[PDB]
RNA sequence: GAAGCUACCAUCUGUGGGAUUAUGACUGAACGCCUCUAAGUCAGAAUCCCGCCCAGGCGGAACGAUACGGCAGCGCCGCGGAGCCUCGGUUGGCCUCGGAUAGCCGGUCCGGGGUCCGGUGCGGAGUGCCCUUCGUCCUGGGAAACGGGGCGCGGCCGGAAAGGCGGCCGCCCCCUCGCCCGUCACGCACCGCACGUUCGUGGGGAACCUGGCGCUAAACCAUUCGUAGACGACCUGCUUC
RNA sequence: UAGCGACGUCGCUUUUUGAUCCUUCGAUGUCGGCUCUUCCUAUCAUUGUGAAGCAGAAUUCGCCAAGCGUUGGAUUGUUC
RNA sequence: GCUGCGGGAUGAACCGAACGCCGGGUUAAGGCGCCCGAUGCCGACGCUCAUCAGACCCCAGAAAAGGUGUUGGUUGAUAUA
């Protein structure tokens, strides 16, 4: 119905530094930085505030399906910022009911080889995208612990290694063996 | 970024219609697409306009939601937006055009006739002052 | 010296749609695009100015190979700008996209 | 004589119309890059159309037959040929007059190119509304140039940079000149009649 | 740095490596359907003849197909073998310390004095004496045909 | 039974990239939560396109040779002269990229950041320069030290995607009324009239008189060859060692 | 409601037959078989998929999907 | 049929309109992005996004049923106890 105004505020703390040429939202923290372009919302950002800083996120005369971006700014926007503060670390864990399924890392995480799943001599390398780097944890069993700043990055990854892991031509429900993320957290604790 | 606004009390130009070159004071917004606009000392009754008609300025004024006509030429003379509006840089262009529009032949000859020599001694100093710069860069 | 006509195309003749009318043509006279300004243009002279092999004779000079058709324009037509005119002779239909210079000749302002 | 018209943001069909509308007239009009004209809908809808053209060809014979062009200035050409009267003597002599071409070729980067802003995206599309580069559109279709053409692209851009920066420099000088030479110069008459 | 100067087939090629061969066919003439395209024969008890094609097209195409097989010119086609494997890379008539030595077609399980042309010759050719390739397999084009 | 044709009746070879469909997913609001979707991302195939391969357009490029002999003939530069066919124009605009909920200009500092002007765009194409000039002569004020045109020379190729005009410096036959304002005096003042003024030393073709610098062939036919041929066409040879 | 689904009811097709006789009576050569090209999809198999009363195997129901195949014979003129 | 003409791209029956040869003006039906004459009006309000959009009597295509895709309406029931 052209709703006149729909502002949307988000809080920043003081580790972080955000900035913004336009659309562009750059934030600055202690692990790293991000940037992400937003010239596909059409939606104002203006920040406010000495010592405090609040992002305003403002949308004039948008429909119904228009003004539900204002809100996925301000989300994304706390992704960043969760990010670049204490980070994204996703657990999978592997279920290998018969075959132990080997994984290992080859360069600094930015490759995992997975060998002897569901028996099959096939070699399934899945490349991480790039700042995110995974390893195999320690004090537990067939783990795999993915971190990184960027969440849509390291979720991509964990996504991509659990399809990596997906049985043909047989049963679902049955055979219950693959990667599948376990827990999703922070690297920092804490907060 | 959008430091214009539609308002209660906005004084906007009038682009193109029957008022086209005159300000109006925006009385109060109607149905999102026309408002109410008064400029009662530029000569303009008080009616409904749509916004893609006017165009917005600088000045603002204040003025409760629906007020008068008393009550609006007061605050208008209180800001005195007439002689402030000819000490700007956006009328004295509108000025300009109209006086280039307004041109006769024997301004048109005069016009020619200056600017041969405006433009010449323009031209030999810019071509003193790109040897000095180029003398300047050579060592 | 200096040109002394405003430039105008021949479009074409006047028409509907399965027929044609070869005695007022159509002209789009460079500078006017709008209904409100082609009073000036009215019964202004038009010249369709071409070249031909065989020299003729013209009312200064030496005969030359420079042929021209004469007429006027008559009335407006449509809210575009573009004009209409009637010639002694009819154009033809070669001059389509070419350039009928419209002189200054009867004056009003 | 010319009218060298830029080709990015102008949508396809806005400003094939206007071009055939002009060349009729007798303009010789030259659209030059053609890769960024812009076609309003969805790309894969685009695509879709596109292949749905494909598709048609003549069954006894294909190479005597509807004949498919895979560059986007041919693609422009074609969709100005669709408004031509190109089977008359009028539409064929004026064909000639219209020249579509891919990239800014050296007989076209020093000329300044115009702009019709009635074909534009800008104002002719809603901001939210989807739309496809008839360059991507093109390479991907059976179009092989894209990677050479951008390379040009750059070059002539990194060549323009430097001549506005030597545009720019020649301006600030002539407005120091300007302020420099303030006695001398009246000019009561350029500012009573504005210029 | 070697305009003006011979290159050998040794430097371009070598030994175990997959090749590829442009050549012109064996001309062959105009030919009829049944040698052209392969077209089954008719029955003996066919009138008009036996080796033709016995259906051209439908009757609404209104036009022939070109993917109807016609009789035409067969044989002297430009064409292109692929994987195609090297296997000898040979040369003789060296040196003048054996007044003339060959040493060609002899392996070293042979050890045998052998040369590449046959006993009698080739068959509408000439000699081999320069230095050659032997591909596996045949090869397209006629003899004393040349290929790339 | 030679040679030649021929057989899945013998022998050799038959190859990968992209955007994606179905589908499974990431982040994620609408709708405090959830959700593969509403804006944005990921993987994705005998399907689609292209790569390999087949023929190359009223498609264009690079290079070689470009007519002896005895009077010839044909090119390049500089040229003055006449005539014929064509159809079209009456100043030229020598350029940043890029967005439209943003950008332009100017700049101290450490390609980006900050600050200062402009912003229904005026360092603006509703724009700006050359310009609206009939010509000649005498003589005053402002501006002008580049001079101002080049049948002229040297240095750079400045720019390859379909390139040739422009700038700089040194001289050359010389030049301070070429610009703006004022001033004395003249000229096709054709007697009211059209096709006038322009990139025209326009494009194309056949020759005429004159100067300077250079060139001295190749195709087709006939004949031969067969790796090719219905006829054409196509692959080849000729030297007196 | 994995898979079917009666009593009812709504659609597509001219690969059957039928209804009418609009063009063809100074003739459009009217069955079947052989050879050969192309197209369609309402997919038998093959490529990638979802669901089962899918433990595996073998199967059944759909989705994008016509690129590639869909044979050899006994009797019948036979289509079947 | 016995009937031309302007629109329906095309046409026997549709919509206007009926016919000697011409010049000027206007109009019916229809139309104004280009074919092709005219919206090149600083036209108004609102709906619509399709990986099968939609685009004008005869006329050349479609139903029952369904949608937490949006946009309006009705009857109702809860909520500072
Ligand atoms: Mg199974
Ligand atoms: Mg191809
Ligand atoms: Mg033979
Ligand atoms: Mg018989
Ligand atoms: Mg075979
Ligand atoms: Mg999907
Ligand atoms: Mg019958
Ligand atoms: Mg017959
Ligand atoms: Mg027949
Ligand atoms: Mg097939
Ligand atoms: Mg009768
Ligand atoms: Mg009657
Ligand atoms: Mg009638
Ligand atoms: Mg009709
Ligand atoms: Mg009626
Ligand atoms: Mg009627
Ligand atoms: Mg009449
Ligand atoms: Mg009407
Ligand atoms: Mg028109
Ligand atoms: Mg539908
Ligand atoms: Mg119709
Ligand atoms: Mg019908």
């Amino acid at each position: 119905m052209k709703t006149i105004l729909s502002n949307q505020t988000v809080d920043i703390p003081e580790n972080v530094e955000i900035t913004l040429k336009g659309r562009t939202v750059i934030v600055k923290g202690p692990r790293g930085t991000l940037r992400r372009d937003f010239n596909h919302i059409n939606v104002e950002l203006s920040l406010l505030g000495k010592k405090k800083k609040r992002l305003r996120v403002d949308k004039w005369w948008g429909n119904r399906k228009e003004l539900a971006t204002v809100r996925t700014i301000c989300s994304h926007v706390q992704n960043m910022i969760k990010g670049v503060t204490l980070g994204f670390r996703y657990k999978m864990r592997s279920v290998y009911a018969h075959f132990p399924i080997n994984v290992v890392i080859q360069e600094n995480g930015s490759l995992v080889e997975i060998r002897n799943f569901l028996g099959e001599k096939y070699i399934r390398r899945v490349r991480m995208r790039t700042g995110v780097a995974c390893s195999v944890s320690q004090a537990q069993k067939d783990e795999l612990i993915l971190e990184g700043n960027d969440i849509e990055l390291v979720s991509n990854s964990a996504a991509l290694i659990q399809q990596a892991t997906t049985v043909k031509n047989k049963d679902i429900r049955k055979f219950l063996d693959g990667i599948y993320v376990s827990e999703k957290g922070t690297v920092q604790q804490a907060d | 970024v959008f430091r214009r606004y539609v308002e209660v009390g906005r004084v906007a130009y009038i682009s193109f219609g029957p008022h086209a070159g005159k300000l109006v004071a925006i009385v109060d917004v109607i149905d999102q697409n026309r408002a109410l606009v008064d400029g009662p000392c530029t000569r303009v009754r008080r009616q409904a306009m749509p916004f893609k008609c006017m165009q917005l300025t600088d000045f603002i004024l204040k003025f409760p939601h629906s007020a008068r006509q008393k009550y609006v030429r007061k605050a208008w003379e209180k800001a005195d937006i007439n002689t402030k509006w000819a000490a700007t840089r956006w009328a004295k262009k509108i000025d300009a055009r109209e006086r280039k529009a307004k041109m006769t032949d024997f301004d048109r000859f005069k016009v020619m006739k200056a600017k041969k020599m405006r433009n010449r001694i323009i031209k030999t100093e810019v071509k003193k002052l790109q040897r000095a710069a180029i003398l300047k860069a050579s060592p | 010296s200096g040109r002394l006509w405003c430039k105008a195309i021949f479009a074409g003749y006047k028409r509907g749609l399965r027929n044609q009318r070869e005695h007022t043509a159509l002209l789009k006279i460079e500078g006017v695009y709008a209904r409100d300004e082609t009073e000036f243009y009215l019964g202004k002279r038009c010249a369709y100015v071409y070249k031909a092999k065989n020299n003729t004779v013209t009312p200064g000079g030496k005969p030359n190979k420079t042929r021209v058709i004469w007429g006027k324009v008559t009335r407006a037509h449509g809210n575009s700008g573009m004009v209409r005119a009637k010639f002694r002779s009819n154009l033809p239909a070669k001059a389509i996209g070419h350039r009928i210079r419209v002189m200054l000749y009867p004056s009003r302002i | 004589q010319v009218l060298v018209l830029d080709g990015r943001g102008h949508l396809l069909g806005r400003l094939a119309a206007i071009v055939a509308k002009q060349v009729l007239l007798g303009r010789k009009v030259v659209v030059v890059r053609c890769e960024g004209i812009n076609i309003s809908g969805n790309f894969y809808r685009n695509k879709l159309k596109y292949l749905a053209f494909l598709r048609k060809r003549m069954n006894t014979n294909p190479s005597r037959g509807p004949y498919h062009f895979r560059a986007p200035s041919r693609i422009f050409w074609r969709t100005v040929r669709g408004m031509l009267p190109h089977k008359t003597k009028r539409g064929q002599a004026a064909l000639e007059r219209l020249k579509v071409l891919d990239g800014i070729p050296p007989p076209y980067d020093k000329k300044k190119r115009m702009v019709v802003p009635a074909a534009l995206k800008v104002v002719r599309l809603k901001p939210t509304r989807k739309f496809a580069y008839l360059g991507r559109l093109a390479h991907e279709v059976g179009w092989k140039y894209q990677a050479v053409t951008a390379t040009l692209e750059e070059k002539r851009k990194e060549k323009a940079k430097m001549h506005y920066r030597k545009k720019k420099q020649i301006l600030r000088l002539r407005k120091q000149a300007e302020k420099n030479v303030e006695k001398k110069i009246c000019k009561f008459t350029e500012v009573l009649k504005t210029n | 740095e070697r305009l003006e100067q011979q290159v050998p087939v040794n430097q371009v090629f070598g030994q175990d490596e997959m090749i590829d061969v442009i050549g012109v066919t064996k001309g062959k003439g105009y030919k009829g359907v049944t040698s052209r395209w392969h077209t089954k024969k008719l029955p003996r008890k066919t009138h008009r003849g036996l080796r033709k094609v016995a259906c051209i097209g439908a009757w609404h195409p209104a036009r022939v197909a070109f993917s109807v097989a016609r009789a035409g010119q067969k044989g002297y086609h430009h064409r292109t073998e692929i994987n195609k494997k090297i296997y000898k890379i040979g040369q003789g008539y060296l040196i003048k310390d054996g007044k003339l030595i060959k040493n060609n077609a002899s392996t070293d399980y042979d050890l045998s004095d052998k040369s590449i042309n046959p006993l009698g010759g080739f068959v509408h050719y000439g000699e081999v004496t320069n230095d050659f390739i032997m591909l596996k397999g045949c090869v397209v084009g006629t003899k004393k045909r040349v290929l790339t």
